[PDB]
């Protein structure tokens, strides 16, 4: 009879082997007492950090797919306090969600949701939630902004980077950003706010440290939101997974005194020469991990406040996501695999 | 001050004495003995 | 302070009291131990 | 004729070989145009970070001794703006000072000084300046306090630790502190404010992580100002320089989610398993280095503000240094060598 | 905000304007380049 | 929530797989070849 179709990740050979068609949900009710049922209007796609699922270790054969959701509240459990039916909310499904985001209705814990401000549409908001929060995480908790500090956004041209740059400009930061394609440099040219400099790694010569340092004129860069590090493949199998990431050492010299390096790279080898370089420069090293708020979820209130303020930024127009043209649900799986391979630099959103 | 700090990091910069062998080294140390 | 409160505190978590309650507070052990013996008594 | 006696460090065999008697200064004038001459009233002693002098690389045979000074302004150069003669100031001599602190008059750059608040004596203030600033550095720039966060002060019983603890209590933090001697536990008992817990490493069993973790009840510790790490001597020559420092791993598990580890250790080996542990816990790692403000001296204004606010804390009574009985100048060298070997846990101050 | 300004900003550097000037400002290159060509002209 | 996070780090804790050989390893890797 009535059925709701949900895509499911399969756990095999530790990573990179996700596949299956969406499987039915039959007669799903709104059981539990803090989980609300949504008419899902939009679901954003993100590359699944599968290795994190594996070390996180839940034992499912099928994992729910889709986590960045916007929709309308159909009904609530009895203990629900902040939400009423017909309300319009947006949010991140938890990493250990029972229900997939690739489905037109969803049962979700109420404190993963925030109300949608009236000015923003469904698809933009839903495509902005995840990069808005990891960026806001990067620039306001791990690294502490204030106007006048210099911020380096490496691979700022990507979908995440646009929100990182616009957050930094919104906080009065001066931004140096790295672009990989010529077209990505063109996108940095296309920014309505004028960024301080565009630094190009497109050429075979890599001049990230030297050129970026002379942009700060020897003062140095305070906040480097580096996307990745080229470390541990320098002498063995260069460019693993065809990566032309920045070298660790050029970044570490590049960091200014008292600076903040916020890094994404999961396996980081800090050599004693490097830790002496940081010791001399009094630098802080912080690790960016968005999903600490769902899996560990200790400071749930802080994060919940973050999302609504991110929406207040979206309502003011500070954020503008890098959306692709939205897609129907049944074509998402064919897209998802390439999204699973790499980001397309355009945010892909399923609209309902 | 500004010239002093610029002089500070120009003094501070050291060449890339590349050393990331840990992942193989963990096996290497034990097998060598 | 007009600009200063904007500069030092760009984002605040105390905008919302209702959410502010939700975040986990510090695990004060001493109060719990006082409730343990007092409740036993 | 009239002479002023100044102790001088000699650079030999890269460290631990400091010795010489104080050498005369004859007919020293107040030359230069931003350097003021002080009647020095008090000079605090600190272990000389000689390795930092060696890699800092200035080429002197004699290095000036004494840097934590309090005194009265005798006269100023023509470009001096913030200071007049007879004024009463306190400050840190720079690491590359021309003149020693172990001398009754001193020529010093004016922006290393701050006025002494009327309530505090010379010897307490001067013995508080250096640990006040490195502590204030640790707890307000590298690590960001707010009441409710949990702070671990490892070896809090030492001279530095008393200022670190009192700063943390002054900022509403709850403190767990480690004590090495039984008498050091007794000192933690002697604090008028009651610290949350005293954790003892005196016993052969080391239970720093387990006991500290259960004090946070599984929530975890946010801010660990660790004095040192036991890493890199675990399998080869255990307890180098007779150290019973905390193991790296127990600290890293001990750190709470989103926590801040502020570390002093110059050579830090961060293994990829550890950097995955930090990646999971979203932790920040920062390096405490007090003397970035003299040698690099980029944010001179911030630091200068720090010292006067530290004095405002001293005037209110928030800080109370761990002073030894003050000494005359000629007996300081005999003390200094042991101070050079290790801190005596009582601050040693020469009073003029 | 009474307690909040105390909580979020325990220490301020803007207490003293005179010292606040002393700290090194950001090395804006663009303004310098404009003065370079304009001064040459 | 509080029980969840406590469960989080109790899950997260891993035994001391001690590996600090870098300072000798830098020589060891090169000399072995």
């Amino acid at each position: 009879h009535h059925h709701h179709k949900g895509l499911y990740f399969q756990q095999s050979s530790t990573d990179e082997e996700i596949t299956f068609v969406f499987q039915e949900k039959e007669d799903l009710p709104v059981t539990e007492d803090n989980f609300v049922k949504l008419q899902v209007k939009a679901c954003a796609l993100s590359q699944i950090n599968t290795k994190l699922l594996a070390e996180m270790k839940m034992k499912k054969d099928l994992f729910p797919v889709g986590r960045e959701i916007a929709g309308i509240v159909l009904d609530v459990g009895s203990k629900v306090s902040f939400f009423q039916p017909d309300d319009e909310v947006v949010g991140i499904l938890p990493l250990d969600s029972e229900d997939p985001g690739l489905c037109e209705v969803v049962r979700v814990h109420e404190h993963y949701l925030v109300h949608k401000p009236e000015k923003v549409t469904w698809t933009e908001a839903a495509g902005s939630i995840r990069d808005g929060v990891r960026a806001y995480t990067a620039l306001h908790y791990l690294s502490h902004l204030s106007p006048g500090k210099s911020v380096l956004i490496m691979d700022g041209a990507s979908a995440f980077g646009t929100i990182a740059i616009q957050l930094a400009h919104h906080r009065g930061a001066k931004v140096i950003s790295t672009a990989c394609s010529l077209e990505d440099k063109q996108c940095l040219e296309r920014f309505r706010p004028p960024i301080a400099r565009v630094i190009d790694v497109s050429n075979g010569k890599v001049h990230v440290a030297e050129s970026c340092l002379e942009e700060t004129g020897g003062l140095g860069v305070d906040i480097v939101l580096d996307a990745g590090v080229r470390l541990y493949s320098k002498d063995d199998e260069p460019a693993v997974k065809l990566q032309l990431l920045p070298h660790k050492h050029d970044i570490i010299t590049l960091l200014g005194v008292g600076g903040h390096w916020v890094t994404t790279e999961e396996n980081l080898q800090l050599d004693p020469p490097d830790s002496h370089c940081l010791f001399l420069k009094g630098a802080t090293l912080a690790f960016l991990n968005d999903e600490v708020w769902n899996l560990s979820n200790v400071q749930q209130g802080k994060y919940l406040c973050i999302l609504k303020d991110v929406m207040e930024k979206l309502s003011t127009g500070v954020f503008r996501p890098q959306l692709d043209e939205p897609i129907p649900l049944y074509e998402a799986k064919v897209s998802m695999e390439a999204v699973q391979k790499n980001q397309g630099r355009k945010k892909q959103v399923v609209q309902f | 001050y500004k010239k002093k700090a610029a002089a500070y990091m120009k003094s501070l910069r050291k060449p890339l004495l590349e050393s990331v062998p840990y992942e193989e080294a963990l096996a290497n140390r034990r097998i060598l003995l | 302070s007009l600009s200063i409160i904007n500069e030092k505190v760009p984002f605040n978590d105390t905008k919302y009291s209702q959410y502010n309650a939700l975040n986990v507070p510090l695990h004060n052990r001493r109060h719990q131990l006082k409730m343990r013996d007092i409740a036993g008594q």
